């Protein structure tokens, strides 16, 4: 037989990484994918997920269509595995990432890539901006802030010092790492779901601007 | 099922190549020969086991990442002395 | 660079060369330590501020919440005005009126900029895509790689939301100070923020404390 | 381009200098111009339809045109439309030649392509050729009042900066616009007629570029159509 | 960093400075 826990945790790790929630970036090998896919094969409660893996193995240029109950079971199983929320878009990310990993041949490195093959009409950034303006500006705001509302500064100096000491051991650099990776992930995800060309070039230009000023 | 012994061998070869610990040896040799034709022995069994072990631990496609990178103006004397003297005053 | 001290009455001279590298190293260490300190101080003040915004419930679900939008608008105003005060220490108050609209779908979530502002001809409106920012904060974090209960992960969450509101506030500043035409080109091109802010803010930035890049960026563009 | 206005006080050398991107103010000028043009066009249409309603038009224009029998109504509406157009070019003028006549074409044998509305004086007064079937089919043409029709950056700018009962839809707005444009072209032809002779009328009909010669002198001193520019999709290749 | 730091003190000593030391074959090691 085999050890349930190791394959299970490998599958969890891989689904976290391709779902991009795990901003913790970690290397992967054919060993890791083998472990994850073995887990999915042996996991009866995740057999639907495994058959989706088998579909991803194929030409993968056409998402299989599933009943609504099949979608719900797929979501529940992935939520049990990851141990959460999740949705269909994360499943599409799973499908594309798995398919592209299959399309990667045996290799001694890793090919850095970006979200794609997700969501069908190709949209541009400019008319997407215009369209989102159409949608937003037709919405009456629900929320009111009245008067020159004073900014409630917490002058509780002892509280400031207590918070500072509590967060003092925190390795400030790594919070930057996590947050910056997470904003990058949000940007790619939104551009990919909208299917808009991800202008990673201007995303970098943002940091260039930060540096210069 | 006939190849489950070498399947256990390979699943153990993941991560580290671990190691290779008689009738079952004949069984696995016949199984591989059927997978081939040519005669074999435990030597080519272990060579193939190594091929699989390395293949597993071989890297695969990854995605990008916001790489951290740990990184002239000099304050003049007048503002520095302002801020020093004010706290000197605040002392008791 | 070298310094000489010698006996005025005698040819004897004891010259000691001083190495600028050691001084530069000491300045760099002091500056990095001070930057760490001051950023931690600003973050601590910000968490204290949001604490004095009177929400027991924590930030992540302070966003996850669907029905709760009064606290959403209040906290968004608080963050944007806190950033305004950071860039404008004198200012402790914002415009008299503000409005917020809660977008909750992809067709209303513009990619890259879930948070944005456009007028209703009387006041500016804070468009906010709760799903995008919630999934943003829901991502697990590498808080490991290289008596109020707070966690390093929550510190990442605060830094996250602060950077998000900070970029939204940069766009809002472009709006206010240069019209919607400049707003939209700065959105279309953030390199323009360099030109706009060298004029104003440089005369600094928390994000400027670090330089960030994307691995394999060159070949990803290809 | 750029304007760097200097604010200072003569008491001391203290000087201050602000560059001003003239592009934003030119864009404001353009936006005001487009808004004003849209308003004037819409109010011209409003006046036209209001005077049509005061013309005791009971059944909407569409089945006014479907009406073969009531040539009284057809003559009245065409006369009113041409009156409105000439008033647009001649606000002072509000009435025409005492005697007027109208003739209708009801078949291909009687209806010409390009100019379903024509004129050919009986040597004493001008007669109004009007092809009822052509306009019948014109209005019968299904319409696209849902798909918006069109620099990307300035487009986004005008979008975001743009801080967006009698029974009528926008379809009849299309219909009346089309009628006004057709009668506008026909009335330009008839201006050529009255101003230069029947031969010149004919040549201008054969060559609409001559309208540039005869109206760049007069009309431009503009068209309802001149609000926008118009062409054919991929006209360049189309030509070949 | 040791050279930088000890230019203040050591110069004004190390026994190991006697000989010249290297690691063998860099030409086709570092290759």
């Amino acid at each position: 037989l085999i050890n349930m826990r190791r394959y299970r945790n490998a599958a969890r790790k891989l689904i976290h990484h391709y779902s991009l929630n795990s901003t913790s970036s970690t290397e992967y090998k054919i060993s890791d994918v083998v472990m994850t896919m073995i887990f999915l094969l042996r996991s009866e409660k995740y057999h639907s997920l495994f058959k989706l893996l088998e579909t991803t193995f194929d030409d993968y240029t056409c998402r299989p269509q599933m009943t609504q109950v099949q979608t719900d079971t797929l979501l529940d199983a992935v939520r049990s595995l990851l141990e959460m929320t999740i949705d269909l878009t994360t499943v599409d990310i799973m499908r594309s990432s798995f398919a592209r990993c299959f399309n990667s041949p045996i290799m001694r490195y890793a090919k850095i890539v970006l979200l794609q093959n997700v969501a069908d009409k190709r949209t541009t950034l400019e008319e997407l901006l215009i369209e989102r303006g159409e949608k937003i500006q037709m919405l009456q705001p629900q929320q009111y802030i009245n008067s020159g509302t004073e900014i409630p500064f917490c002058d509780d100096a002892e509280f400031l010092n207590r918070l500072l000491k509590h967060i003092d051991p925190y390795p400030l650099s790594r919070m930057y790492y996590n947050a910056a990776n997470t904003m990058f992930y949000t940007t790619m995800e939104n551009y990919a779901v909208s299917n808009c060309k991800f202008n990673i070039e201007d995303y970098n230009n943002i940091f260039k601007v930060m540096e210069n000023i | 099922e006939k190849y489950h012994s070498l399947f256990k061998l390979l699943e153990t070869t993941f991560d580290d190549y671990t190691c290779r610990p008689q009738v079952q040896t004949d069984t696995l040799l016949d199984a591989v020969r059927s997978l081939l034709s040519t005669t074999i022995d435990l030597t080519t069994v272990d060579i193939m086991r190594s091929s699989f072990a390395r293949c597993f631990n071989s890297p695969i496609m990854r995605y990008a990442k916001i790489v951290l990178l740990q990184n002239d103006k000099r304050t003049t004397l007048e503002e520095l002395l302002i801020e020093r003297g004010e706290k000197i005053q605040m002392l008791q | 660079v070298r310094t000489v001290t010698e006996i005025v009455n005698s040819d004897e001279k004891i010259q000691k060369t001083y190495e600028l590298a050691e001084f530069d190293l000491k300045n760099l260490s002091s500056l990095e330590s001070y930057e760490t300190l001051k950023i931690k101080l600003a973050l601590s003040k910000y968490m204290a501020m949001l604490s004095t915004l009177e929400m027991t419930q924590p930030l992540l679900e302070i966003f996850r919440n669907k029905a709760d939008t009064r606290q959403i608008a209040a906290v968004v105003f608080s963050t944007l005005a806190f950033i305004h005060n950071r860039f404008h220490p004198l200012v402790t108050n914002f415009t008299n009126k503000m409005e917020f609209v809660v977008t909750e779908t992809n067709d209303t979530s513009i990619p890259g900029e879930p948070i944005l502002f456009t007028e209703n001809e009387g006041v500016l409106l804070c468009s906010v895509d709760r799903p995008s920012i919630v999934k943003m904060l829901s991502r697990e974090f590498d808080t490991e790689a290289l008596d109020f209960s707070i966690t390093e992960v929550e510190a990442t969450q605060y830094l996250t939301l602060l950077l998000t509101v900070e970029h939204a506030y940069l766009h809002y500043y472009i709006f206010k100070n240069y019209g919607v035409f400049e707003y939209c080109k700065s959105l279309t091109d953030h390199s323009l923020f360099t030109n706009k802010l060298r004029s104003t803010m440089s005369t600094n930035l928390l994000l400027s404390k670090f330089k960030f890049t994307i691995e394999d960026f060159d070949k990803i563009n290809s």
